[PDB]
RNA sequence: GGUGAAAUUCUUGGAUUUAUUGAAGACUAACUACUGCGAAAGCAUUUGCCAAGGACGUUUUCAUUAAUCAAGAACGAAAGUUAGGGGAUCGAAGAUGAUCAGAUACCGUCGUAGUCUUAACCAUAAACUAUGCCGACUAGGGAUCGGGUGGUGUUUUUCUUAUGACCCACUCGGCACCUUACGAGAAAUCAAAGUCUUUGGGUUCUGGGGGGAGUAUGGUCGCAAGGCUGAAACUUAAAGGAAUUG
């Protein structure tokens, strides 16, 4: 609920007791109920298994992988994500890896990954149209939604707020160095206007 | 002012085995500096040489033969055939008007894990008693060439354990059983290997190596 | 004179004509 | 300006519109066949020497190797200097190359 | 008696590099330019320069210790011209003059097999 | 044929635009469609929330896309893994 | 190919479509080569070996799915598994496919 | 770097240059021609499936089932339009250096859309051989691409082989050329632009001095851009084709 995001539940066997745990993975596009996963060093290529990316070519694809060793999952598992490995290095245990904004990043090279794209794509594609639409997605995450424009609002409950006509009156370039309360607008903005094609 | 060319140690290039000379030149790396070793920027190197040069006849200048870098024995570092490919200016004289050229490409594995692309050119002959211009071949004819190119290169290769291959590919003699063996189809004309490429390789295995010196 | 420019002239009868009759 | 040439351009002939290659001055799209095609053969080495390289050398017979460049024109490039020159009416119908 | 490296010249329009360096390639001896000595934009690539460079290039490997080299000449190459320059032979000359050694001798301009676009345009640079 | 070009949209009549009333078509379309299955043979419906599919008379659910079963992004990425999985 | 012969058996010759039926035949050692579906499942996939090596008959692994097998017979619906009992002018059984 | 000479340049805390590799998206060079295939537009690395197709060979088969076609349909370069993916190179807009009396033009450095593809659209080009299809008959000449014939011909050589690959002559179909006009034409030129005042083989389409004008208006078709259809008032004695002198 409130997450664009198909999860998955795997049993695994405990090796030193007879009992068995469930962990909640998120469902890479490809997997199915009644499948094998395979997860570890030794493991193979496949869609859905689990690996370190010391043990993985260069040019693959995965998801939901870890800053650290041990970090249980952070990079890329929103919907339709996925991270790409670039490079390798034998001194220090660290790959290369391109993250899915553009930044790229260093990272571990024992850290692991989920092989294959993130399930549910293709949701920010169709309009919400009707405002009610709007309303349930906002209703099953947070109270973040029927956001006024400040210039409307009074001097008192905002910066721009206030005067005959509906302005700014200021320069909505906001410094790093600021306090909070100052701060509405664009905050630390190296351009401004409308940017033409390459991001 | 720091003359940095005068601080560097002068090496020995040994050829791995097949070829008569078992030297080639004198490169040069940096010295050691306190805990960064030199040996760890003389592997993995590539020494590309002439083929006449290892032996000796103008026969075999025709060609290149690269050298992967591999140990280090009391200065006499050692090498192991990398790639071999014909000459920038001598297959371009080859490729005259008025005539077809043919080639079939091959990917292969040996005994042991090492994969090998492979090539082969063939042009068409122009036969005795002719007073036409020209000599192509049909698009039927060229792809029964283009099947028993890429047989005869699959048969030698997958047997002898790479290094026992080179010293059947340097001495040409795959290039004569594809002549013999199309001429019934159509009669061709030079018959060259091209290129052989080395993408994958098994285990460093320092002392496989050692076998081929000596 | 060359039809792009005496085509143009279809633009201000057009959609000036577009102001007039839906009126 | 009436019928000058009945080949024109010179080969689509039984063929329609063909792939066009790019000049080698102008670097201007023109077609393959209208193109003016020379294959100009150079020694490596300029002949002005030619024996001074070959005298402090290693080896003996030495290859001495050619380069293999074969070049395109488009038309109005080509008569600048380029194997063109313009011919009078009856002159233009000599299909045969000039010497050899 | 001979110890050998490589030559090496990027005979291009408007510059002359000659790059020499070890067998392998990694290496390198000396990288005096055409353009570094004539300073006047112009003189760049005439053969005035290529003189010039190659003497300076002798200078260097004479001191260190190598004896003979192997020449490999290269254009601008690509999608460009692919006609080595005024600069180009020149530069083999001066190194026999000056008396080192020479064996084995290619142009090795990367010609695409099947390449991209080309500058200029359509209609080409209409002069 | 009852409506013009319309087609599944007319349900919300007159309102909200020309241009995104076809940007919806395009995708409703899809999702409320019938799919051809793997195992099974059989091919209906079937659809319930985005991302999760599906059971047509089998018992089996695959994880696909939000409007679509074979996201067109995922499937390069099902041959680009197979050609590394080669060696 | 397979796709040639199998139209010869179905015109002068005999065959059983169906999961039930191919075991019926297989009891009683009547069958001489059956064609299994890449669909089907590994637990009837691997039965169906069973069956057959006890009996000594040959399972031809028909590369295609159900829908084009149904086809290839000469049929309108998908079938699982076809067993060939006596092929008349065509020759499946002479070959290993 | 880049120019005819330049420059904003890009960078030095080796950019350019050298050597090892890796990823991405393009186009398929040289071989490539008075050659091939396709109804056209158009199509060029390898292998495997999938169905179609022309010519040739035939003491097979049915026995006028055919030709050309208003209405009505199928495909249809490049640009362009929507919506996805991709996004290396070149690049309208646009920035930005020079030249220039001005230059928002040609020259240069970058550069959005576009270029590639997947679902839809659009239906136009010097879509030009500026030559509508089907059928006869008239003049010589060698080349060439595909079959099919015969030659104790020449070679391949594993011995005769037997295929193949070459040669000599012949034959149907195809892309084209050369030389002559007895014919035709206003002439340039044409073996079809010939078999026309000695005018008649069958049939579809378009045109009637130049402009206004592929505009007005009304239909009809497209999300748009625009297509298809398509006038007149009124103006004027020339507009034009091929060739000869200067
Ligand atoms: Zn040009």
């Amino acid at each position: 609920a409130g997450r664009g995001a198909p999860l998955a539940k795997v049993v695994f066997r405990d090796p030193y007791k007879y009992k068995l745990r469930e962990e909640t993975f998120i469902a890479n596009e490809g997997l199915h109920t009644g499948q094998f996963i395979y997860a570890g060093k030794k493991a193979s290529l496949n869609v859905g298994n689990v690996l370190p990316l010391g043990s993985v070519p260069e040019g693959t694809i995965i998801s939901n992988v870890e800053e650290r060793p041990g970090d249980r999952g952070a990079l890329a598992r929103a919907s339709g994500n996925y991270v790409i490995v670039i490079g390798h290095n034998p001194e220090d245990n660290k790959t290369r890896v391109r993250l899915p904004s553009g930044a790229k990043k260093i990272i571990s090279s024992d850290a692991r990954g989920v092989i294959g794209v993130v399930a549910g794509g293709g949701r920010i594609d169709k309009p919400l149209l009707k405002a009610g639409r709007a309303f349930h997605k906002y209703r099953v995450k947070r109270n973040s939604w029927p956001k006024t424009r400040g210039v409307a609002m009074n001097p008192v409950d905002h910066p721009h707020g206030g005067g005959n006509h509906q302005h700014i009156g200021k320069a909505s370039t906001i410094s790093r160095g600021a306090v909070s309360g100052q701060k509405a607008g664009l905050i630390a903005a190296r351009r401004t206007g409308l940017l033409r094609g390459s991001q | 002012v720091v003359d940095p060319f005068t601080r560097k140690e002068w090496y020995d290039i040994k050829a791995p085995s097949t070829f008569e000379n078992r030297n080639v030149g004198k490169t040069l790396v940096n010295k050691s500096v306190g805990l960064k070793n030199a040996s760890d920027s003389l592997k993995g190197r590539v020494v590309e040489v002439c083929l006449a040069d290892l032996q000796g006849s103008e026969d075999h200048s025709f060609r290149k033969v690269k050298l992967r870098v591999d140990e280090v024995q009391g200065k006499n570092l050692l090498t192991n055939f990398h790639g071999m490919d014909f000459t920038t200016d001598k297959l371009r004289s080859m490729v005259r008007k008025w005539q077809t050229l043919i080639e079939a490409n091959v990917t292969v594995k040996t005994s042991d894990d090492y994969v090998l692309r492979i090539f082969a050119i063939a042009f068409t002959r122009k036969q005795a008693n002719q007073v036409k211009r020209t000599s192509y071949a049909q698009s039927s004819h060229i792809r029964q060439i283009r099947k028993v190119i890429s047989e005869i290169l699959t048969r030698e290769v997958q047997n002898s354990t790479l290094a026992q291959l080179t010293s059947k590919l340097i001495p040409e003699v795959i290039n004569k059983e594809i002549e013999n063996a199309t001429k019934d189809i159509f009669p061709l004309q030079n018959v060259h290997i091209r290129k052989v490429k080395l993408l994958k390789q098994p285990k460093f295995d320092l002392g496989s190596l050692l076998s081929l010196h000596g | 004179m060359r039809a792009k420019w005496r085509k143009k002239r279809t633009r201000r009868l057009k959609r000036k004509r577009r102001k007039v009759r839906a009126r | 300006m009436p019928k000058k040439r009945a080949s024109n351009g010179r080969n689509k002939k039984g063929r329609g519109h063909v792939k066009p290659v790019r000049c080698v001055n102008c670097s201007r799209s023109v077609p393959k066949d209208k193109a003016i095609k020379r294959m100009a053969i150079r020694n490596i080495v300029e002949a002005a020497a030619i024996r001074d390289l070959s005298e402090a050398s290693v080896y003996a017979e030495y290859a001495l190797p050619k380069t293999y460049n074969k070049l395109h024109y488009c038309i109005s490039c080509a008569i600048h200097a380029r194997i063109v020159r313009v011919r009078s009416r009856t002159d233009r119908r000599i299909r045969a190359p000039p010497q050899r | 008696s001979q110890v050998f490296g490589v030559a090496r010249i990027f005979a291009s329009f408007n510059d002359t590099f000659v790059h020499v360096t070890d067998l392998s390639g990694r290496e390198t001896i000396a990288r005096v330019t055409g353009g570094m000595k004539v300073k006047a934009d112009r003189d760049e690539s005439s053969p005035y320069a290529a003189m010039l460079a190659a003497q300076d290039v002798a200078a260097k490997c004479k001191e260190v210790g190598i004896t003979a080299v192997h020449i490999k000449i290269r254009a601008t190459g690509g999608t460009r011209s692919k006609t080595p320059g005024p600069g180009g032979q020149a530069a083999l000359r001066a190194l026999a003059r000056s008396g080192l050694r020479i064996g084995r001798i290619e142009d090795v301009t990367p010609v695409p097999s099947d390449s991209t676009r080309k500058k200029g345009g359509r209609r080409g640079r209409r002069l | 044929k009852r409506t013009k070009k319309v087609g599944i949209t007319g349900k919300y009549g007159v309102r909200y635009g020309s241009s995104l009333r076809r940007q919806v078509k395009k995708l409703e379309v899809q999702q409320h469609a019938t799919y051809n299955c793997s195992f099974c043979g059989k091919t209906c419906v079937k659809r319930g929330a985005a991302g999760v599919w599906s059971c047509s008379s089998c018992n089996r659910t695959i994880a696909g896309g939000a409007y679509t079963l074979s996201t067109a992004a995922a499937a390069t990425v099902r041959s680009t893994i197979r050609r590394l999985r080669d060696m | 190919n397979i796709n040639q012969k199998l139209a010869l058996v179905v015109k002068s010759g005999k065959y059983s479509l169906g999961y039930k039926s191919t075991v019926k035949s297989l009891r009683q050692g009547k069958a001489k080569l059956i064609i299994i579906a890449a669909n089907t499942p590994v637990l009837r996939k691997s039965e169906l070996e069973y069956y057959a090596m006890l009996s000594k008959t040959k399972v031809y692994y028909f590369q295609g799915g159900n829908n084009e097998l149904g086809t290839a017979v000469g049929k309108l619906f998908r079938v699982g598994v076809v067993t060939i009992l006596d092929a008349g002018d065509s020759d499946i059984l002479t070959a290993l496919a």
